[PDB]
């Protein structure tokens, strides 16, 4: 009913896909960034995910937060000893749109133990909200998904959180996941957490929807697909940690497909 | 942001937010009169407040004529600037001014019909306003309505996620937020609009309680108390009371009795119990209170 917007869906999923394009990083930014390299923007994602978990922010704090960092990042180089700061002013800002209690600034300053201060991270929430010029209201994987999750037959717990968790090991790895737009990785997720947990494949109606296919999906979901293969394996594992839990219904337990024999 | 401070000759205040004051100011340059918001950071020890964050991140990208336009933002250390374009006055100031014998029909509608608009094109927009009164309700010599003050605002998802409860002044406040509902939606809007309508014709707030618990009752004395049949899941919400008087549903022509068969038929469609059934702006826009408006419709700005 009225929660799902009804009457105003569409026209939300044609705007987002609009703005999903205007608030796209720049694929290639990393290779001109003098000082940092994907390896440390995942820790610091990694760095996020936990922070998020300590303070139970909405995973769409954190995806806004992701968005805010790889735009900063396209336009601003940053010396590795301060890209956490980015990241923290990139949490705040996330915090502020999203979450109904925010963290209070301090609770930022502490978690970055004391590396900065409280002056730091506000002149950086002021440089982020100049860079991005207040274009707050990203699209993220996670509205594409909840979207999605209405043509489920029926509704099924464990693909809705498999697929939120697929979609947040994308952030980590900016290598290949900054080619790919929010839609895109979701639909991605969506059909990956569809076919592990029942077999069955992106739907029809989706497609109608989307405009997208298997087709279409087929390059992000190989790499997806290796993502979760390699999930184990990764660095980073404090995604893998936190879907332990179940709250997330314990979906990072369950074993990737071998095959999508398609 | 091309503006700067230099360029604006402040006239007079004209009111005062949360965390400033609003000037009618005049671009020396353009001619162009302007609201400025003022919003001081230095005063601010959390840095930027969450309201101004809302406000400029969700106005850039609304559009539209019958929602207020932000102009530009200026952003020094110790302070943030809003632009906006500037309307002479509020609708609540005009109710109790000059509506003294009332509003005209004519006007009502064509307000009801610009509101209807600048309502749809946020949901459009995945923006929730949340704070429709009166008194956010911007005119201008022209005859155009615009939705104002967007601090209250937020962006939501699909299918909504649980959000900050309590929201919306009291008296324009929907049930379900009243009984403490896990999940609300664009219906909160269209409730709050309907209030509005009302008191568009009447000039006195539709229901004007003291308290959460003595705005439900004015509610239900009014449209009856709801049960199962008109609203499934109200006994079952996490502030409902088993306790609750039983208010019959007075006849509808009673509640604002001025208004023809059209109006009282928009009114209670915008006024019903359960949100899944509430009419959406969309398709209230098609509704045959309007068919006789003929205002041609307000310009974009730039
Ligand atoms: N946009 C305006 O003209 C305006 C905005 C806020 C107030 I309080 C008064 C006027
Ligand atoms: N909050 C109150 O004061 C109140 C709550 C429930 C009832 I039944 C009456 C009053």
């Amino acid at each position: 009913g009225v929660n799902e917007v009804p009457d105003y869906h569409e026209d939300i999923h044609t705007y987002l896909r609009e703005m999903e394009v205007k608030c796209k990083p720049k694929v290639g930014y990393m290779k001109k960034q003098p000082d940092i390299t994907n390896s440390m923007r995942a820790i610091l994602v990694d760095w996020l995910v936990e922070v998020g978990e300590e303070y139970k922010l909405q995973n769409e704090t954190l995806h806004l937060a992701v968005n805010y960092i790889d735009r900063f990042l396209s336009s601003m180089s940053v010396l590795r000893g301060k890209l956490q700061l980015v990241g923290t002013a990139a949490m705040l800002l996330a915090s502020k749109f999203e979450e109904i209690y925010p963290p209070e600034v301090a609770e930022f300053v502490y978690i970055t133990d004391d590396t900065y201060t409280k002056k730091q991270v506000l002149r950086m929430e002021h440089l982020v909200l100049k860079v991005l010029a207040f274009d707050l209201a990203a699209p993220t994987i996670n509205q594409f998904l909840t979207q999605y999750f209405l043509h489920q037959q029926p509704a099924n717990c464990k693909v809705e959180s498999l697929a939120m968790f697929l979609g947040e090991l994308s952030l980590i790895d900016a290598d290949p996941y900054l080619k790919y737009l929010p839609s895109v990785i979701a639909a991605a997720a969506f059909h990956l957490a569809l076919y592990t947990v029942t077999g069955q494949s992106w739907p029809e109606s989706l497609v109608q929807k989307t405009g997208y296919t298997l087709e279409t999906l087929k390059p992000c979901l190989l790499d997806l697909h290796q993502t979760y293969l390699r999930a184990p394996q990764h660095a980073q594992q404090s995604i893998r940690e936190k879907y332990k839990n179940s709250k997330y219904h314990g979906v990072s337990l369950l074993n990737p497909p071998e095959t999508l024999n398609v | 942001g091309p503006g700067s401070m230099e360029n604006f000759q402040k006239v007079e205040k004209i009111g005062e937010g949360t965390y400033g004051v609003v000037y009618k100011a005049r671009n020396k340059l353009t001619g162009e009169v302007v609201a400025l918001k003022k919003i001081r950071l230095d005063t601010e020890t959390e840095g930027v407040p969450s309201t101004a964050i809302r406000e400029i991140s969700l106005l850039k990208e609304l559009n539209h004529p019958n929602i207020v336009k932000l102009l530009d933002v200026i952003h020094t250390e110790n302070k943030l600037y809003l632009v906006f374009e500037f309307l002479h006055q509020d609708l609540k100031k005009f109710m109790d001014a000059s509506a003294l014998t009332g509003i005209p029909l004519p006007l009502i509608k064509s307000y009801l019909f610009q509101l209807l608009q600048g309502l749809a094109f946020c949901h459009s927009h995945r923006v929730l306003h949340r704070d429709l009164k009166p008194q956010n309700l911007l005119i201008n010599t022209e005859g155009a309505i615009k939705l104002a003050d967007f601090g209250l605002a937020r962006a939501f998802g699909v299918p909504v996620r649980t959000y900050t409860h309590e929201v919306v002044t009291l008296w324009y406040r929907a049930p379900e937020i009243l009984l403490g509902c896990k999940y609300y939606s664009t219906a909160v809007d269209i409730w709050s609009l309907g209030c509005i309508f009302a008191e568009m014709v009447t000039r006195r707030a539709l229901f004007p309680g003291d308290s959460e618990i003595d705005q439900l009752f004015r509610i239900f004395r009014t449209l009856g108390t709801p049960d199962e049949v008109v609203w499934p899941g109200v006994t079952s919400m996490p502030d409902y009371k088993p306790s609750f008087p039983k208010w019959a549903r007075q006849d509808f022509s009673k509640v604002v009795p001025p208004l023809d068969e059209d109006g009282r038929s928009l009114l209670s469609q915008m006024l019903h119990y359960d949100p899944n059934k509430r009419i959406s702006a969309k398709a209230a826009l098609a509704h045959p209170f309007f068919q006789d408006v003929t205002k041609p419709v307000p310009h974009l700005r730039l």
